[PDB]
């Protein structure tokens, strides 16, 4: 295994959880983003966070089924009720 | 109070085919009356036989199967207890345990252990997981005893204990029809078969998740030096109030406030905090114990859909993630799954 | 319909609007032609921003 | 005796850290179970290092 | 993929940061060639440190 996926899961979870709330380290962001990158199911998020780099680029406009897909992707890492406002 | 169907329903005194032991007590099980332990007066020329531990457990006779054979024994295999046999006395029943702990082996009840010695804890989880592995996917089980499995455990072994459970053989007639409820000899099959039910995917998932929660409750009990209230199946007891008192996991609302529990050794943290709604649905599934035959009300319950289907699927997958992280927490393997 | 692209840009503006959507070159040309038809003109991308 | 591996780990750590020696995967799992028995919280190569 | 050796090095740097990684000589000149290729500068191990 290139990257021990457990800490990647945990770091991604805790970072996104605190962001939803509103202690961390840059290396933590590194582990979370590589958690993302490894997770094939989260390519929509790959490109979301890729674009967000530098300027805020563009939130992709996605079919609502893909919206449900990404919402379930998020809920898996927590599940709690969510909406596109929170993820944005 | 027993009567026959003839023109006079005669009252029959329940006959007592066995002296009930007056000194009913097990020191390993002080809170249990049905639990009784005792050391036999072995041949005193041999100090070795002194170690032999003998424990009888009392229970109702309904737990026997159609073959008059007790259900957990079906799941038993490669048992560790030195010997076992069943004891039918009227409605009451008994179940004596022969054990020969090695010159230093010392068993003890899983309840209230708190034990942090993950080596012993892993011994117990291996015992229980391999035992429950004998369950078939299309065969299911409920534990009217409590929400876990009793056992004792020494440094060398983890001896299982008799359980008040009920086997239920469901049957999913796969569209490609190419163990059957009618397993008797053909004549006898002409009259009847097992009291089967309709299996399906959801029922499989429900039973699997149910046994997994049983595993986790047993693990809790092992690492809880205090009362593990999860065992309680009391009719008055509701999981709603249980998690209201306990609250939810501080590290994540999703889970239960199991971070704050009382542990014999090292607290593990929020590790023992399962999602709540899954536990709720688990307790609802467990309530089947009281009417096992009416399966439509509980068979798929854990896997049922409360969109609601999407929430059920998602949260079950969250519980699966919890099992994954749990197994990683103990370096386990889902080949049993 | 000839200004439906402009309307979808309006829908994007309705959103967080902190990130301009990116459009193909032909999409840009059609957007400019439609806005020029509406205003009845020159126009450019800066006016669109 | 069952923690011979940790014997050498602590011996190498003396004076110089050296590095984290490579190891076969089966030995990795066995040593992880050893540390487990020695702990508690989930462990891995990073924690043992 | 060619620079994945440097990738493992920067992954190991996430550790206690007191470790000094170790690698065989041919692995060393492979790393040096990789870093020289990415830099298109010569380069040495002090640069790696």
């Amino acid at each position: 295994e290139l990257i021990n996926m457990r800490r990647y899961r945990n770091a991604a979870r805790k970072l996104i959880h605190h962001y939803s709330l509103n202690e961390y380290k840059i290396s933590d962001v590194v582990m979370t983003m590589i958690f993302l990158l490894r997770s094939e199911k989260y390519h929509s998020l790959f490109k979301l966070l890729e674009t967000t780099f530098d300027d805020y680029t563009c939130r992709p406009q996605m079919t609502q089924v893909q919206t449900d897909t990404l919402l379930d992707a998020v809920r898996s890492l927590l599940s709690t009720t969510i909406d596109l406002t929170t993820v944005d | 109070p027993i009567k026959l169907d003839l023109c006079a329903s005669v009252k029959l005194t329940p006959f007592k085919p066995m002296r009930p032991p007056k000194p009913m007590q097990c020191w390993i099980h002080p809170r249990r009356a049905n639990c009784k332990v005792t050391r036999p007066r072995n041949n005193y020329s041999d100090p070795d036989n002194e170690n032999d531990m003998l424990h009888m457990t009392v229970l109702n006779s309904v737990f026997l199967n159609e073959h008059a054979k007790l259900y957990y024994r079906h799941l038993l295999r490669n048992d560790q207890a030195e010997a076992r046999k069943t004891i039918l006395n009227a409605d009451s029943v008994y179940e004596c345990m022969l054990i020969r702990p090695i010159r230093t082996e010392h068993f003890r009840s899983v309840d209230e252990a708190g034990e942090h010695n993950m080596s012993v804890l892993k011994i117990i989880i291996d015992a229980v997981i391999k035992y429950i592995g004998k369950l078939a996917d299309d065969e299911y089980i409920l534990i009217a005893d409590r929400m876990y499995v009793d056992l004792i455990y020494s440094e060398f072994r983890a001896i299982i204990l008799p359980q008040s459970a009920y086997i239920i053989k469901g049957d999913y007639a796969e569209s490609d029809s190419e163990d059957v409820c009618n397993e008797l000899e053909y004549p006898w099959k002409l009259i009847t078969a097992n009291n089967c039910i309709v299996s399906t995917d959801e029922s499989r998932q429900s039973q699997y998740i149910y046994r997994t929660f049983l595993l986790y409750n047993t693990v809790l009990t092992a690492i809880l030096k205090q009362n593990n209230p999860f065992d309680v199946i009391a009719e008055n007891t509701s999981i709603s109030i249980i998690v209201r008192n306990l609250g939810s996991c501080p590290n994540n609302k999703d889970r239960v406030k199991c971070c704050d529990l009382n542990y014999g050794g090292v607290p593990p943290g929020h590790v023992m905090c399962p999602p709540r709604e899954i536990t709720k649905k688990f307790f609802h599934y467990a309530k089947w114990v009281r009417n096992p035959n009416k399966y439509k009300r509980y068979s798929e319950l854990i896997a049922r859909q409360s969109h609601a289907r999407d929430v059920s699927q998602l949260h079950l997958l969250d519980w699966e993630n919890f099992m994954g992280e749990f197994s990683s927490y103990f370096g386990l393997h889902a080949h049993n799954v | 319909e000839k200004y439906h692209s402009l309307f979808k840009l309006l829908e994007t503006t309705f959103d967080d609007y902190t990130c301009r959507p990116q459009m193909t070159q032909v999409q840009t040309d059609t957007l400019l032609d439609a806005v020029r038809s509406l205003l009845e003109m020159t126009i450019d991308l800066t006016t669109v921003d």
